[PDB]
């Protein structure tokens, strides 16, 4: 897993890979590691996938209630505090490394949340197995007050560096741009690698497989 | 008869608890005090749910030979 | 990490490095370990980041409620006592070393040290964290009674620089704060501004 | 009847008379409070009556600070007022702890009011016989004024009063907003003081009233000194 | 009428009197009389026991809590037994924890708290028993009384139960000599005092008298029917 | 890491009689190789007719003595009589078994006079199994003391030797001698011996010196 | 405290005619580091009692707060009674034994010293709840080093004066400073008397390093 | 009218009458007064001697709720002793958690809230005690607070509770306590109590006094008997 | 691993307006087969199926608990569950026991109740849902069957071609593992019918 985020001049850009590995076999491709917490707050997740999914969903629901009651868009600090307090209560047994990104009345805020309840507000963050390579790219090429296209290019480069160099990561790249004005969620922004053409067709003709028994049960379409 | 059966059960279990703990036989006064303590609980000073709110509508006569010889004790709904 | 506080007449100077680490990877090189518990009470945080952040937010909550209901500025000893009760009651499950420093009108500038295990000591200067080991000698020799505010700032900067160069866990930029009756003046020393000392250079 | 004397039971007309009696409990105190909003400020005024000379005038107050940037004025039973003030302070601090930012005035009022609802629905406890009026500045919405009542109604207001002269005071304020030109800080304070003084007939002196203000320039709730109150009062008399 | 305001302890009366507590205080008057008096070196408890019938034995009116404390009861034997159990466990806890005899004043304070809790809450009745607590501690001999109301007193001498005013007036007129008395003189004085309470036809006997003595060298001992004969023989006759 | 026990040493002895019982113990408290104190008698007077001796972990000895004293008071209050030696023994068995799973590390000996007037000694394992015995030694020097008591008092393995009822004087002589030998050849036991003899008169305490280490 | 964190060593005490004296170094060591060098490891429980501790300083501070509130509340009820040193010692034995039974030990071993009713008291309490009374006491490495000297002088002289007892504890503190790494030069002395408790400030031991040149 | 039966109820005109009935409880009590001056706070109680049999220094209405604060009570003595236990618990908890002696204003607020809890619920009656609290600290200064059965709390330069509250209040009003010092204030407290005492209705009283201030180094304590005798003789002389 | 104790294999595949779900039949204790008729695919609807592989006990238990929840859902809401909603329900059930997990690796295969768009997904031990458009696999032989699927599968397959592909993949995969085999059953779900066939396989 590589997830990464950066703050550009008028918002945030979040990026992640789309590979899920159970052991050392790629259990899934085109997995979505960018989650919805609120209209203005999206969060990437890494670590235990179920923990990331469920904690992000729970905080999404709590912030939905909070925003409904207060009548104003949710703040990023509220999401950060909810997440960190839950994670601290569970003492790291729920395993989630999260890049929390959203824009609110204060401005653009990017937070990085560790499994034990630590949080860090930063201009740029990375998490997962490829965090070191992504951080290498960020440390090299991040500059303050970047434009949106520049930030997208940087995050794509970092997630790509994580993809190629790290084994656990690798698939299409996803991007998400949150601005004060708009949100653009970009399932595959880039497709760095593709499966090669199958030279030989092995399509099994009918009758290739023997069958001891069969039972056809008609369904009453209606 | 019913709350009498309850108090008789308390007396029996207390006698056997005394035998278990001290390897001896209770005195008639001690057994009568043991049941009397249960009878006192109608006041509901204890927070336990399983104590009858009404006083025990029975009087008992406890007769037994103890270290002091033959003894006859009377017990009443008050627990005196 | 290295955290250091020193008491000057009428206030305190707090100082800390910016490095937090996971193993040998510097997860954040720009961390802020000096947190406001209150307007004139700060804590220097050393140990587990999650533990320290949680306890700091809890003490901030409790001290704010206490301060508003008493309608008075809170006492640094009160904040330190809250920190002690938390850290001692959870000493087995908690890994934190805190230096509580601030200014209150009753007792002036105060520095309190909460090491791991939950005990409270008031100290004229206190050092904590992994890197404080290397600078115990420097603070013992260098410290003099009745230093000025600027003198204490330079002292804290030099000590933290020495600990930073000699400790891998410590590093980054030096974050310094001066708390007094007037208010908090926070500054960051980076690059050339950080004090540098000569190398053997054979 | 018997349909009163318990909060739970409904009347045959479905009115819950007990809470309506709690509303009377506010007027039993004999004090009035007024709150009026302005373009850049919100103010709360209330009578300060010291029955005995021996009482320390500093201690007696109906103006309390729920948090640094929110202030309230309580009208009704003094003890219930203090209890609700404590609950409000706890709610504000707990909001800051959980959500990382200062509680909005509207959400504080909503929390206190729904607590009052749980009081008016459960049997054994009684509604607190007090009324709260909260003033604060919200960055998005500017100044705010809100009121809780024993029932759980928490509506916001441009200006309001509570206490014995509530109807007279809101009649006075209704005329003033109808002839709306603006309210700066001085005019806001003057409107509040004129409303209270006119409805009571008091022609106040600085000791008799206590005023608290919030302003967009200085968001913190502050209770003005007797000197500031006299400065405003003299300006009223001069013109 | 005012049958209302008498139903429960939790209802104040229009003149600030909790009538159930007073009705409980009436309970002590029902019981047989008891007298307690002290000297510089000793504290004494003496009682008049009652019997349901000739065949029945006389009831136990003096109970030992500890070596250094013992009690005598007037009012409900049930409440007496319960409170005695509580006191005994408190003294045992003090000896286990601190390895010191519990101060008698502190013990009666604990009794007062435990007794007070029923009066304020709905539910359990007030303890309708009056106890005289007598003990020796490092400070000296002490005698206390506890009412069914949780208030307790410290006394030079006191008498509780039926017709105890006669004993109280005898004690008051003879009080000055008590302080320097021998234990025999003191028990004789107390015996005459309770003799005042008896009916004129009735007289003190070995059977209906129980005596309880504690002092610096003497642990609390209840002198029973046979053992009271040394103390009783000195007394002369009815006046 | 934390060990809830330490062996504070000491030995206890009890020897019954036709009309008497004796309970005797060292007065040394020793943690590891160091001597905490040289005057800490292990014998405690529960009643006029009973003495308890405890050896093992001193904290458990202390708490058990306090518990037994408190429950003795409670029995006195409830039943209006003093606990007999057998009653104390059974109560102690139950108390010890209460903590089967986090035990009291104590070896207890109860010595006293029974209701009939004869001497009785009750001996307890750490977990509360108890047996009436004519004599027994407990604690660190049980192995050393008990064989000689078996030979002299029980006349075991002795052929053509008459059996005499033990006397108070002979018993006290034997107790002093066996404790002297245990003082010689057991490191834990020494520096005094408190002999507590119970008769119809009551407890009588005599102290005799044993060699300091 | 399953693991001790900041610890102090070697509280000594000896009872003299008309009182008791206890003394303690002012160092709390963070595992071979002299982290805290002005901590006071002796407390004034009441006018008739003192207490000093070796082991985890945090546990000592907790016990200070608890026992001090206990002393305060008895003073508030104010019936003329007060806790004896025997009473404080018994309660402390109970508390330490309970925390041991809960396997949440208070790591400290404490000396309770007091003079009341004309009789001196000096008693030991361990983290496991082992407790006893004795003429002289030494905790930590004091038990191995200082206690022989105290026992020799006390065995030959059962009763000692305040002056010679003070000289004795000073000599034992000198020995412990020589032969214990966790010890410190500065130490306090505190004595209970008929008058009350007085704790002397930082006191220091003159040290003889003559054998160094002998080499 | 069933409105007065319970404290959960409200009268139709907005009055909780059980609380007022409890306020009538304290008026049954003998008077007690507390006066605050520059140096500190002085408390005084008119403790009626019901019987010669009762020991002196018994039925104490002046309690020490912490070393630096004292409490004087009027109303039901059982409820008062219980409230004193509550206040002592609150002070001890404050010391244990926040590390210093409780401020008197905060202590009054907490015990007042505890009292106010009882007026709300139907199961439990209001307290039958009104009590005064007083402390001196060099930081806070001299502080005197009074708590009614309702849970209302206020700071008083001078205060009175019990049967003779109004007369005691006018006598206190003509005193100028702010300038005065404690060793005079004890004498004037004795004067006021002797004035308000009714010899016909009340057979006899033993003046019970206490103070807190700088003269104690901020510890509430019972008056030394010499000073008590001097103040009592002065009060008898002034009474004429 | 504990998952290997009983052993199993479950597969699902997506064609055109059709789904196939297939699973082995062996039930055995670490090495000794007991029965060749274990049910590892259960019906959770008219044209929605779930397949459980892992511990046999947790297979049966989660199947029963899910049927409990699903029957109450269908009765309360008066409609058939959508496949994604069944996925979410199963994920909630498994995550409820995040500590002390049910040792299963479920696979859901079905057609949408109205669109009849095909749906396949898999869930991990602790309820991590993964939805795929080509195939999903679970069990001891995930590695082998993953490779075989990655080779054989083609998009927009006919029902007959889907049956041939899933049959070949399961047979060749379970041939190369010890603990699964003893026959395989293939369920083919089409909008108009359900076709269940038991293949001929090596009984070794």
């Amino acid at each position: 897993t590589t997830i990464a985020g950066v703050v550009y001049k008028d918002g945030i850009v979040l990026g992640a890979d789309t590979r899920a590995t159970e052991g050392m076999v790629v259990a899934d491709k085109n997995c979505s590691k960018i989650h919805f917490i609120s209209p203005n707050i999206y969060c990437c997740g890494a670590g235990t996938a179920a923990d990331t999914d469920m904690t992000t969903q729970l905080i999404s629901s709590n912030l939905e209630l909070h925003s409904l009651s207060t009548g104003r868009l949710p703040r990023v600090v509220t999401a950060n505090r909810m997440l960190k307090q839950m994670l601290f209560r569970y003492q790291g047994y729920i395993g989630a490394a999260l890049v929390l990104g959203g824009v609110d009345v204060t401005g653009p805020h990017l937070y990085s949340i560790y499994p034990h309840g630590s949080t860090d507000k930063l201009p740029y963050v990375t998490m997962g197995s490829g965090s070191l390579a992504a951080m290498a790219v960020f440390e090299d090429k991040f500059r303050p007050d970047m434009e949106e296209e520049e930030a997208k290019n940087l995050v794509s480069e970092a997630i790509a560096a994580g993809i190629f160099n790290d084994l656990g990561s690798g698939s299409n790249i996803d991007l998400c741009v949150i601005s004060k004005n708009k949100l653009d969620f970009l399932r595959p922004y880039t497709v760095p690698n593709k499966k090669g053409t199958r030279l030989g067709r092995y399509r099994c003709e009918k009758g290739t497989t023997a069958v001891l028994t069969e039972k056809i049960t008609p369904l009453e379409i209606e | 008869i019913a709350d009498a059966k309850t108090l008789i059960d308390k007396a029996r279990v207390e006698t056997q608890n005394h035998w278990f703990t001290y390897n001896e036989t209770m005195t008639v006064e001690s057994v009568t005090q043991a049941v009397s303590n249960l009878a006192l609980q109608f006041g509901e000073e204890d927070a336990d749910p399983g104590a009858m709110s009404r006083p025990f509508g029975v009087a008992l006569l406890f007769g037994g030979v103890d270290e002091k010889g033959p003894q006859l004790f009377h017990m009443d709904p008050s627990g005196t | 990490t290295t955290i250091m506080a020193v008491q000057f007449d009428g206030g305190v100077v707090l100082g800390a490095d910016s490095r937090t680490t996971t193993g040998s990877y510097i997860a954040n090189r720009v961390t802020d370990k000096l947190t406001p518990i209150h307007d004139r009470i700060f804590c220097c945080r050393s140990g587990s980041a999650a533990d320290t952040q949680a306890v700091a937010d809890a003490v901030t909550y409790q001290l704010g409620f206490h301060s508003i209901e008493l309608n008075e500025p809170p006492l640094v000893h009160t904040a330190a006592s809250l920190f002690k009760e938390m850290c001692y009651r959870y000493r087995e499950d908690l890994m934190a070393g805190i230096i509580i420093a601030g200014w209150d009108p009753q007792e002036g500038g105060q520095v309190y040290s909460v090491p791991m295990g939950g005990m409270m000591v008031r100290q004229s200067f206190a050092i904590g964290g992994s890197g404080s080991s290397y600078i115990y000698g420097y603070v013992d020799a260098t410290y003099r009674e009745g230093m000025t505010k600027e003198e204490c700032l330079q002292f804290t900067a030099n000590a933290l620089a020495l600990a930073m160069e000699r400790d891998g866990s410590s590093g980054g930029v030096i974050r310094l704060a001066a708390i007094a009756e007037s208010g908090v003046e926070r500054q960051v020393l980076l690059g050339d501004q950080i004090p540098k000392f000569a190398v053997a250079t054979l | 009847a018997g349909f009163d004397r318990h909060i739970t039971i409904f009347s045959p007309e479905g009115r819950l008379y007990q809470v309506e009696y709690a509303f009377k409990a506010i007027n039993q105190g004999g004090l009035t409070s007024v709150a009026v909003r302005g373009k850049d400020c919100a103010v709360i005024v209330t009578q300060k009556k010291v029955p005995d000379k021996l009482l320390d005038s500093s201690t007696v107050t109906h103006l309390f600070k729920i948090t640094e940037n929110i202030g309230c004025v309580m009208t009704g039973m003094t003890a219930d007022s203090r209890s609700q003030v404590q609950r409000a302070r706890y709610e504000a601090a707990n909001w800051k702890y959980k959500y990382g930012y200062e509680i909005p005035v509207d959400m504080l009022c909503k929390r206190i009011a729904d607590i009052s609802q749980v009081y008016t629905q459960n049997a054994e406890m009684r509604p607190l016989g007090c009324c709260m009026i909260l003033i604060g500045i919200d960055e998005e919405q500017g100044p705010q004024v809100y009121k809780c009542d024993p029932a759980g109604y928490y509506c916001g207001f441009k200006a309001t009063a509570a206490g014995v002269k509530q109807t007279e005071s809101t009649s006075f304020l209704e005329k003033k907003v109808k002839k709306k030109f603006d309210w700066t800080f001085e005019q806001t304070v003057e409107t509040a003081i004129t409303c209270l003084s006119t409805v009571l007939s008091i022609d106040f002196k600085p000791s008799e009233i206590e005023v608290g203000v919030v302003t967009v320039e200085n968001p913190k709730f502050r209770i003005l000194t007797e000197a500031e109150i006299d400065a405003h009062l003299v300006a009223l008399a001069e013109r | 009428f005012r049958n209302q305001y008498d139903n429960d302890v939790t209802v104040w009366s229009p003149q600030g009197r909790i009538h159930q507590i007073e009705y409980a205080m009436e309970a002590v008057k029902q019981g047989s009389a008891t007298v307690g008096l002290k000297s510089k070196t000793h504290a004494v408890l003496v009682a008049l026991k009652r019997a349901q019938s000739e065949l029945a034995a006389h009831q136990k009116k003096i109970l030992h809590v500890d070596n250094h404390i013992g009690i005598s009861i007037a009012g409900l034997t049930a409440d007496a037994r319960l409170l005695c159990n509580f006191m005994r466990q408190e003294c045992l806890d003090s000896r286990f924890v601190f390895d010191r005899p519990l101060p008698v004043s502190r013990l009666v304070s604990l009794i007062g708290s435990k007794t007070q809790i029923p009066t304020q809450r709905y539910g359990r009745r007030p303890y309708g028993v009056g106890l005289l607590i007598a003990g020796y501690d490092d400070m000296g001999p002490h005698i206390f009384q506890t009412c069914p109301s949780a208030n307790y007193f410290d006394c030079r001498a006191m008498s509780i139960g039926a017709r105890s005013q006669s004993a109280r007036t005898y004690l008051e007129r003879h009080m000055s000599e008590f302080m320097e008395c021998n234990l025999n003189e003191l028990v004789k004085h107390g015996l005459r005092a309770l003799r005042e309470t008896l009916p004129a036809e009735q007289d003190l006997t070995t059977k209906n008298v129980s005596i309880g003595i504690v002092g610096k060298d003497l642990e609390f001992t209840i002198y029973d029917d046979d053992d009271v004969s040394p103390f009783l023989e000195g007394l002369e006759e009815r006046p | 890491r934390f060990s809830p026990y330490v062996f504070n040493g000491g030995t206890i002895l009890a020897i019954a009689g036709e009309d008497f019982a004796i309970v005797a113990s060292d007065t040394r408290l020793s943690e590891g190789f160091s001597i905490h104190t040289r005057d800490s008698p292990k014998c405690y007077k529960l009643t006029d007719k009973t003495v308890i001796g405890c050896s093992g972990f001193h904290g458990d000895c202390l708490t058990l003595t306090k518990i037994i004293e408190a429950r003795l008071k409670m029995y006195k209050h409830s039943n209006n009589k003093a606990m007999t030696t057998g009653a104390i023994a059974a109560m102690l068995s139950t108390i010890l078994y209460s903590r089967r799973f986090f035990p009291y590390y104590v070896y207890n000996i109860i010595g006293g006079l029974d209701e009939e007037g004869k001497g009785a000694v009750y001996s307890f394992d750490p977990v509360g199994s108890y047996q009436r015995d004519s004599f027994k030694a407990g604690g660190s020097a049980s192995a050393m003391l008990q064989p000689l008591l078996d030979n002299q008092v029980g006349f075991k393995n002795m052929q053509n030797v008459e059996h005499v009822p033990l006397s108070l004087d002979r018993a006290m002589r034997l107790v002093k001698d066996v404790f002297i030998s245990a003082a010689e050849r057991d490191v834990y036991t020494g520096d005094a011996l408190r002999i507590c003899i119970v008769t119809k008169e009551g407890i009588r305490e005599e102290t005799v010196s044993l060699r300091k280490d | 405290t399953q693991n001790p964190m900041v610890t102090g060593t070697s509280v000594l005490g000896v009872k003299f005619e008309g009182g008791v004296v206890i003394a303690a170094d002012m160092l709390g060591s963070y595992g071979s580091l002299a982290r805290f060098r002005n901590i006071s490891r002796i407390m004034r429980v009441n006018n008739s009692t003192m207490l000093g501790a070796s082991g985890d300083y945090a546990d000592f501070q907790y016990l200070k707060q608890v026992l001090g509130q206990m002393v305060i509340d008895e003073e508030l009820l104010g019936d003329g009674h007060s806790y004896s040193p025997r009473a404080i010692h018994s309660w402390l034995t109970r508390a330490m034994y309970s925390r041991r039974s809960k396997m949440n030990p208070l790591w400290n071993t404490m000396v309770i010293g007091g003079y009341a009713d004309g009789e001196s008291f000096l008693g030991y309490v361990d983290m496991l709840g082992v407790a006893y009374e004795a003429p002289s006491l030494a905790t930590g490495y004091g038990a191995y080093l200082a206690q022989p000297l105290l026992r020799e002088v006390l065995e030959k002289q059962p009763v000692l004066s305040q002056t010679e007892a003070r000289d004795l504890v000073e000599r034992c503190m000198r020995v412990l400073y020589y032969r214990d790494a966790r010890s410190y030069n500065r130490f306090q002395i505190a004595t209970v008397t008929e008058k009350g408790v007085e704790i002397e400030g930082p006191l220091s031991t003159e040290t003889n390093w003559d054998i160094a040149h002998m080499i | 009218t069933g409105y007065d039966l319970s404290a959960s109820t409200f009268s139709p005109d907005g009055r909780v009458f059980q609380v007022e009935y409890a306020m009538k409880a304290v008026e049954n009590s003998s008077t007690a007064i507390g006066i605050r001056c520059k140096d500190g706070v002085v408390f005084g109680v008119e403790k009626l001697v019901l019987s010669k049999l009762y020991e002196e220094g018994s039925n104490k209405r002046l309690f020490n709720v912490d070393r630096h604060v004292g409490m004087a009570v009027a109303g039901l003595l059982a409820d008062a002793r219980s409230l004193a236990d509550i206040a002592r618990e609150e002070a001890s908890n404050f010391r244990s958690n926040f590390g210093y002696n409780i401020p008197l204003k905060h202590l009054a607020d907490r015990v007042a809230m505890y009292v106010h809890a009882y007026t709300l619920y139907s199961a439990v009656r209001p307290f039958g005690c009104s009590f005064m609290l007083g402390s001196y600290s060099v930081n806070d200064g001299a502080q005197l607070y009074m708590i009614d059965p309702s849970g209302v709390s206020y700071g008083y330069w001078g205060c009175a509770i019990g049967k003779a509250r109004q007369a005691a209040k006018t006598e206190i009003e003509k005193l100028q306590m702010k300038e005065m010092t404690c060793r005079d204030i004890v004498k004037e407290v004795a004067k006021i109590i002797y004035i308000v005492h009714d010899e016909v209705k009340d057979k006899a009283f033993e003046l019970e006094l206490s103070w807190v201030g700088e003269l104690t180094n901020g510890r509430h304590e019972i008056v030394p008997k010499d000073i008590r005798e001097e103040a009592e003789k002065y009060a008898k002389e002034s009474l004429k | 691993s504990i998952m290997s104790y009983n052993g199993g294999a479950v597969m699902a595949m997506k064609g055109k307006n059709c789904v196939a779900i297939a699973a082995d039949r062996r039930f055995g204790i670490q090495a000794q087969m007991v029965t060749t008729d274990f049910q590892k695919i259960f019906p959770m609807g008219d044209r929605l199926y779930i397949g459980l592989a892992g511990l046999a006990t947790d297979v049966q238990t989660v199947a029963q608990r899910l049927k409990f929840r699903l029957n109450l859902y269908e009765l309360k809401e008066g409609r058939q569950i959508k496949p994604y909603t069944l996925m979410s329900m199963v994920a909630n059930l498994l995550y409820e026991k995040r500590f002390g997990p049910y040792y299963t690796e479920p696979v859901i295969a079905g057609l949408d109740p109205k669109t009849f768009k095909p749906f396949i997904c898999s869930l991990d031990l602790i309820g991590c849902p993964m939805v795929t458009d080509d195939f999903v696999v679970s069990g001891t032989c995930a590695e082998q069957m993953y490779g075989m699927c990655e080779s054989l599968w083609e998009p927009n397959m006919d029902p007959d071609h889907l049956f041939e592909t899933i049959s070949q993949a399961m047979l060749n995969a379970v041939d190369r593992d010890a603990v699964s085999g003893m026959g395989v059953i293939v369920h083919i779900i089409e909008k108009d019918k359900i076709t269940t066939r038991t293949l001929k396989a090596r009984m070794d």
